RNA sequence: GCCCCAGGCGGUAGGGGAGCGUUCCCGAUGCCGAUGAAGGCCGACCCGCGAGGGCGGCUGGAGGUAAGGGAAGUGC
RNA sequence: GUGGAGCCUGGGAGUGAGGGCGCGAGCGAUAACGUCCGCGUCCGAGCGCGGGAACAACCGAGACCGCCAGCUAAGGCCCCC
RNA sequence: CGUGAGGGAAAGGUGAAAAGAACCCCGGGAGGGGAGUGAAAUAGAGCCUGAAACCGUGGGCUUACAAGCAGUCACGGCCCCGGGGGUUGUGGCGUGCCUAUUGAAGCAUGAGCCGGCGACUCACGGUCGUGGGCGAGCUUAAGCCGUUGAGGCGGAGGC
């Protein structure tokens, strides 16, 4: 008995196609270059799912850094006072703090320097 | 919970004196408000942060012998087109380009960045053309 | 009038009459659970230190849900290595009720 | 019972070891011959016995 | 309404012709006619008499009043490429596409 | 494969990749690589195993009490609708796909084309037609020859 | 002469790139002031086969 | 004791294990099919970690085929 | 000392071009990203991750997955960052 | 194609039925539009369906201070369907695949792209394991007889 491709081989590329919508030229035309986009596509989805988490806390230690220095202290000294005072809000809600709760944010620089 | 974004925000003009500062740290601190990451509502992929203008940009001071052992060099791209030029001859002539390029180094590089290169502006000696902006002074 | 929770190891900022995904809590739907907080934000801002005292929001879970299918997938080169892989992680989405003092 | 019921014992019958399908067979590229070699080749070694 | 008439099996090299078609899409029938008329290219001639089969289909067929003709659309798709040798040095032989083309003209009244 | 073995071009200098000739399974048209061959599927399966499966079959259907062994065929005579009144009255619908088992030719040759009926000479008895069918039916004699051949 | 080659296939976009200065600009016509037939100026109406108000050609 | 506990889970060659899919066989003188098969294209729908499977829309117009097993010219 | 520990017997392997690094030697010129050995390591196969600007073997560290959580490693905290 | 021995192609499919498009118009014709037949004509003879590569035409987003293995994450903007989907402006990150290598993004090999063909099997012995039968026993070969897809006999012989 006979196994031709049949319909496989059609249907798998349809797939990866499908899946290589929106890249430039032949990388999303071409099976073999959106193979190969898709596998690069793929690593780069990894790392970056790694990654978002430090781009982020990045992005929070920078807003809550200048919330900060605005109130005459510092990242570092900030966040040693809250640790001092034994507080534990993160560093994305410090910062969706100090951006919307200016004054709730105040509070936490006295407690801060109050732990000094 | 997503983390917040600001909305646009109209830059708030900030006048600097160049005269008594150190280059490296002047531009610095200029580098600094440049980017607006003194403001709690920072983004890194928008230029937010607030125009800067300096004058007496030839007033800046330098440390050692760098008025003349530092040469601000430039490439045409000919053969020996290699064009160094000391720090002190750049101080007669384009003081305002020293501060171009101290600063300059030290924005991130990308289209944002030429953009806050152009949210600069320099002058050399006491005056600058945009009281109509209300230039607002801030000591570093 | 919000407050920061701790959940999954995550902290939210939350106010009543919010609806809220968090891990996959083990709830039955319809069931409320109150939770430990942090702090108490808005008027009587108190710091929970490292959680308030007698506080505690009041949350009714809606459903256990399943994430959009993240397709991890690693890949190493000249090595004929490839891992395609599904994953949706379930979501508890909850419903904040009210924030007891 | 009927036919679709008949079925072998759970073992008794057996995959065979299909070679040269891609990574996510293991058993790819290669038909686990390794790499280069007398024996990598079609038609293989001499008699390994002797 | 729409009329159209089509070019099926032209025997001629459609990227050269669309250069011409390119020239009137978006025009009136009667700046077409001219415009087709003193074009220096060999596959006027080819879209002019599309274009007046066109526009008397339009007229005579889906009865579409000749003053609000303008092209709607047109183009010139490819056919079928009649493959020829053409001896090359070193008894080397090579195979000239010539190319077949369609062209299709589209006739809208302009109201307003 | 019908083809030459002379080589199409030669090994090197010609640009192309090297080949041999066309009858390689690698061109359209050529042979194939581990194509099928005359393969006798036979097998000896041991005579114990065929017997002794063989009656284990007939206890399927006997224990499930879908056997039916017969004694007589008075309504068959050699025409079919003689098998029709017969099985109809013995107990038989048509729903039941059944396994003949007899010895009348008059029996098997009147009751054949029934598309429910599966027809076999005693002798032809064996287990997958055993299997193919819901109920079973024998004659006393047919029952007897399979007790010889299980015993 | 070493018979230079492409090096790399053109992509499509820069194709069309090359392609963009190709235009075929309309050929310039002008209604004939003797028939207000439309064609080119400087030259002889072929309708009327007249030409600076006076008859030249044989139409 | 079908769930809980502890630990484990980078990975080539390579060993092993478990599945997905293709043609054909039995199931099947059955069943699905003009109220539309196969096939093609489309999907933001559901299922599985995946191989994939359904589901739905259109094109297509006449074949397809389960559960559960068998055999391979089986996966580019 | 309970460990993807050990031992025995069978089955299938692949490998028998290795390389860098440190240390101990020879050759070498106490030259070589050199060669050849021993010991350890890593890469190979971990060109997965952070640092080292970039960089397989140097520092940290052995990647089941997801999280817009936290503590830290080397290394850094003047801007780029 | 080869002087010649010789080598050796490609190339199937309308429709149930030609009912194969009378006739009208544009057109030198071709071809086109009508009309007409047809269940259907993107079934029109270059005809089942009709994929992709490729080639156009419209629509949406976007793009001319600008840097890049073409993606990915975030944010934002626009467009659409109503929470999503399409575009990507910026910012962050990011050295194609295969093979062969200690070592490849490699300026080492292969690949223009798409569609289809394309490579671990079969036979007979051996060996290990195993799912089963039997068990100091197990077992049939050829052949014979039966149906015409049904099996049994057949102890020669082997272990
Ligand atoms: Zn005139």
């Amino acid at each position: 008995p006979r196994a031709k491709t049949g319909v496989v081989r059609r249907r798998k590329h349809k797939k990866i196609l499908k899946l290589a919508k929106g890249y430039w030229g032949l990388r999303s035309k071409s099976f073999r270059k959106a193979r190969e986009t898709l596998f690069a596509a793929g690593n780069y989805a990894y790392a970056h799912r790694k990654r978002r988490k430090r781009d982020f806390r990045r992005l929070w230690i920078v807003r809550i850094n200048a919330a900060c220095r605005q109130h005459g202290l510092n990242y570092s000294t900030f966040i040693h006072g809250l640790k001092k005072a034994g507080i534990e809000v993160d560093r994305k809600n410090l910062a969706d703090l100090a951006v919307r709760e200016p004054q709730v944010f105040a509070e936490l620089v006295e407690r801060a320097k109050a732990a000094q | 919970m997503k983390t917040y974004v600001p909305k646009q925000v109209e830059p708030r003009w900030v006048l600097i004196d160049a005269e008594g500062k150190t280059l490296g740290r002047l531009a610095t601190k200029i580098a600094t408000l440049l980017r607006g990451k003194h403001r709690p509502d920072w983004t890194p992929n928008v230029a937010m942060g607030d125009f800067v203008v300096v004058v007496n940009a030839d007033k800046i001071r330098v440390t050692g012998k760098k008025l003349e052992q530092k040469i601000y060099t430039r490439y045409s791209g000919y053969p020996g087109g290699l064009k160094k030029i000391p720090l002190e001859k750049m101080l007669a002539t384009h003081p305002e380009r020293v501060l171009e390029h101290a600063v300059k180094g030290m924005l991130p590089k990308g289209p944002l960045g030429r953009r806050l290169f152009k949210r600069l502006k320099v002058y050399a000696g006491p005056d600058h053309p945009h009281q109509a902006q209300r230039p607002e002074k801030l000591e570093v | 009038m919000f407050a920061i929770v701790k959940t999954g190891g995550k902290q939210y900022r939350v106010e009543p009459g919010l609806k809220l995904r968090v891990e996959k809590l083990d709830a039955e739907p319809g069931a409320t659970v109150e939770l430990p907080v942090l702090l108490l934000g808005g008027e009587k801002t108190v710091v929970g230190t490292p959680v308030v005292e007698g506080a505690s929001v009041v949350a009714e879970v809606l459903g256990h849900g399943r994430g959009k299918k993240i397709l991890v997938s690693k890949f190493k080169a000249k090595v004929q290595y490839r891992r395609k892989k599904g994953h949706r992680q379930p979501y508890t989405e909850l419903l904040i009720k009210e924030i007891r003092g | 019972m009927k036919l679709s019921d008949l079925r072998p014992n759970p073992g008794a019958n057996k995959r065979r070891k299909r070679v040269g399908r891609g990574p996510g067979s293991g058993h790819g590229k290669t038909a686990t011959r390794g790499h280069k070699g007398q024996k990598s080749r079609s038609g293989g070694l001499k008699d390994p016995r002797r | 309404m729409e009329a159209k008439a089509i070019a099926r099996y032209v025997r001629i090299s459609p990227r050269k012709v669309r250069l011409v078609v390119d020239l009137i899409r978006g025009k009136s029938l009667e700046e077409a006619r001219n415009i087709l008329r003193y074009t220096n290219k060999r596959g006027a001639y080819f879209v002019a008499k599309v274009l007046e089969s066109a526009a008397a289909n339009a007229v005579n067929n889906h009865d579409m009043l000749e003053d609000r003709l303008y092209v709607k659309a047109a183009y010139v798709d490819e056919g079928p490429a009649l493959k020829r040798v053409l001896p090359r040095a070193r008894g080397r032989a090579d195979i000239i596409k010539k190319r077949t083309s369609h062209i299709t003209v589209i006739l809208g009244e302009k109201h307003g | 494969v019908a083809y030459s073995g002379r080589k199409i071009w030669p090994q090197k200098h010609t640009g192309r990749a090297r080949h041999g000739d066309i009858g390689a399974p690698i061109f359209v048209g050529g042979g194939v690589v581990f194509g099928p061959k005359p393969r006798d599927y036979s097998y000896t399966l041991p005579k114990k195993v065929r017997k002794k499966g063989l009656a284990m079959a007939v206890a399927d259907r006997a224990r499930e009490g879908k056997l039916l062994l017969v004694e007589a065929f008075a309504g068959v005579n050699g025409k079919t609708k003689e098998f029709l009144a017969w099985a109809k009255e013995a107990g038989l619908d048509g729903s039941e796909s059944v396994l003949l088992v007899t010895g009348n030719e008059l029996v098997r040759r009147a009751a054949r084309n029934l598309p429910w009926v599966v027809t076999l000479a005693p002798e032809g008895l064996n287990v997958y037609d055993i299997v193919r069918t819901e109920r079973l039916v024998m004659d006393l004699d047919a029952w007897e020859v399979f007790q010889n051949r299980i015993g | 002469a070493k018979h230079p080659v492409p090096k790399k296939k053109t992509s499509k976009a820069r194709r069309d790139a090359r392609r963009s200065h190709h235009a075929l600009t309309p050929p310039t016509l002008v209604p004939c002031p003797e028939c207000k037939a439309m064609k080119p100026p400087h030259t002889v109406c072929p309708e009327c086969g007249y030409y600076a108000g006076r008859k030249v050609l044989e139409v």
